[PDB]
RNA sequence: GGGGGGAACCUGGGGAACUGAAACAUCUCAGUACCCAGAGGAGAGGAAAGAGAAAUCGACUCCCUGAGUAGCGGCGAGCGA
RNA sequence: UGGUGUUGGCUCUUGGUCGCGCCUGCGUAGGAUAGGUGGGAGCCUGUGAACCCCCGCCUCCGGGUGGGGGGGAGGCGCCGG
RNA sequence: GGGCCUGACUGCGAGGCCUGCAAGCCGAGCAGGGGCGAAAGCCGGGCCUAGUGAACCGGUGGUCCCGUGUGGAAGGGCCAU
């Protein structure tokens, strides 16, 4: 609970949904650090966890990737889930709303199962609060 | 028939569908049926499973 | 239980239908009539004492109108209403309707 | 102004059973008989929040037809637009 | 006899579940109170360390966490058994 | 007794037996796709005569025939059980 991680505090409202064309530039001022910053995009799924045919197998990226096509994994756990990298503080706007837009649809291509498999999907970066977006 | 000797359907295994109906003896035969016969729709014959009637 | 002295409401005559069996719907046989026999359905009558012009007048009204007695009431404010015994004024009332 | 009367007719409020189903209960008889209230020389109804397939008709009533058709129905007896 | 209408005021103890936060999770090798998977070589401090004063507490009795009064520069992880 | 096998077939069926009706019974032969046999051929359950239940209502699998203005859908028809 740092003094950047409460100078973030009033540069995120926890209480609104963003859209992805606009969750690109509040993830810079979000990201401010000595290092670089993984801005961490994460996600709840809506499958039954103990069928195991309803499991989340692959990998992607594209059109950008990584930063250090930067191919990135994206797997589930036993409690459903993702966690995936990356799109770091800079990789310039609009090119992190372009490698921020081809990955959501990334992991929706990979579903008969039961529950919508679009629930939550919070974009934080490594130092920084959950922007809740839309899919 | 009886509880021991039921009735079933022979399901063609390859359109799914049910063309004949027979009777078995599930204490002497509780595997499920396996016959060869002919399917009106697939017109040729073709392994038919026991299905619950 | 009577009549509605606001909407006129009486007792309707209604059946009774007794029936059995799983509707076809529920992959039964269907439904199978045991007993029709009459009964009746009456209005949800109840007792309305409202103030007005000093006299204590009362209706006997079913709860579905219950409101409209106080709409009359309110209605009653521009009426030469004073004086009169509670039979006349009740009888104003509802010559408002 | 009302009250009461009028053979039958009419509308409204209520409303059977025998019987038929070759037994009976849903069904039938039948919304009939009957009781009650009201109307009049008639009464009811009546100017589409309608029909229903005609891209159509055009208030209501009454007769002919549509038709024992469509349907309803212990899919029985029968009922019936 | 349940639900509901007629049928209202106040208070207390409450509960379903929706979200959110702060937390609770100890079979056995073991620094030692390991929820599930993961990202991550920096994180936490002039938004005040390390040891103390009252601890809201829980605790498989070893421990886990939080506030302020003392309180002025470390801790916590990399590594890797 | 032993090999291979699923004809305990699909689509039909001349002709009869029996017979108040409705049923019940036997059936050569043609086509489809098979089994066995070198072949003639045989195979549409069982040496035979009992081991059964008309319609009505409804379930399941097909079919994709009807679909209440049109597209659907509800529902139903047909084949099978
Ligand atoms: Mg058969
Ligand atoms: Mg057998
Ligand atoms: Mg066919
Ligand atoms: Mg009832
Ligand atoms: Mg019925
Ligand atoms: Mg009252
Ligand atoms: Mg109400
Ligand atoms: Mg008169
Ligand atoms: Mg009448
Ligand atoms: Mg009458
Ligand atoms: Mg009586
Ligand atoms: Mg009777
Ligand atoms: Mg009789
Ligand atoms: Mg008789
Ligand atoms: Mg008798
Ligand atoms: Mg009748
Ligand atoms: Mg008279
Ligand atoms: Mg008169
Ligand atoms: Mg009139
Ligand atoms: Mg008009
Ligand atoms: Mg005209
Ligand atoms: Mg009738
Ligand atoms: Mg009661
Ligand atoms: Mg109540
Ligand atoms: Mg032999
Ligand atoms: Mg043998
Ligand atoms: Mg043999
Ligand atoms: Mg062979
Ligand atoms: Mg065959
Ligand atoms: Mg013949
Ligand atoms: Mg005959
Ligand atoms: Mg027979
Ligand atoms: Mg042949
Ligand atoms: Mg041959
Ligand atoms: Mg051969
Ligand atoms: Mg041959
Ligand atoms: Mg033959
Ligand atoms: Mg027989
Ligand atoms: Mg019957
Ligand atoms: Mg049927
Ligand atoms: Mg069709
Ligand atoms: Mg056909
Ligand atoms: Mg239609
Ligand atoms: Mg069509
Ligand atoms: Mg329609
Ligand atoms: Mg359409
Ligand atoms: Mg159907
Ligand atoms: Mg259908
Ligand atoms: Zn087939």
């Amino acid at each position: 609970h740092g003094k950047r991680y409460r100078a973030l505090l009033e540069k995120v409202d926890p209480n609104k949904v963003y859209t992805i064309d606009e969750a690109a530039r509040l993830v810079k001022e979000l990201a401010t650090a000595k290092f670089d910053e993984t801005v961490e995009v994460h996600a709840k799924l809506g499958i039954d966890p103990r069928r195991s045919d309803q499991n989340v197998r692959g990998t992607v990226s594209l059109p950008h990737g990584l930063g250090k096509a930067g191919r990135i994994e994206f797997r589930n756990d036993k409690t459903g889930a993702i966690h995936a990298p990356v799109g770091k503080a800079s990789f310039p706007p609009e090119k992190l709303a372009d490698n921020i837009r081809a990955f959501i649809r990334a992991l929706e291509a990979h579903k008969g199962a039961k529950g919508t498999f679009l629930r939550s999907v919070y974009v934080t970066t490594t130092m920084g609060p959950s922007v809740r977006i839309n899919p | 028939a009886s509880e021991v000797r039921i009735k079933l359907l022979l399901e063609c295994t390859e359109c799914k569908r049910r063309n004949y109906a027979t009777e078995k003896n599930k204490r002497n035969t509780p595997n499920k049926l396996e016959l060869r016969k002919y399917c009106p729709w697939c017109r040729k014959h073709t392994v038919h499973r026991e299905v619950k009637i | 239980s009577k009549v509605c002295e606001i909407s006129g409401k009486r007792p309707i005559v209604a059946n009774s239908i007794q029936r059995r069996g799983k509707a076809k719907r529920e992959g039964g046989v269907g439904k199978k009539t045991t007993g029709i026999s009459k009964r009746r359905q009456y209005p949800n009558l109840q007792k309305v004492r409202v103030r007005v012009a000093g006299q204590e007048i009362t209706f006997r009204v079913a709860a579905s109108h219950i409101p409209k007695v106080y709409e009359l009431v309110e209605r009653a404010k521009g009426l030469k209403l004073e004086g009169l015994s509670p039979k006349e004024i009740k009888k104003e009332l509802l010559k408002l309707l």
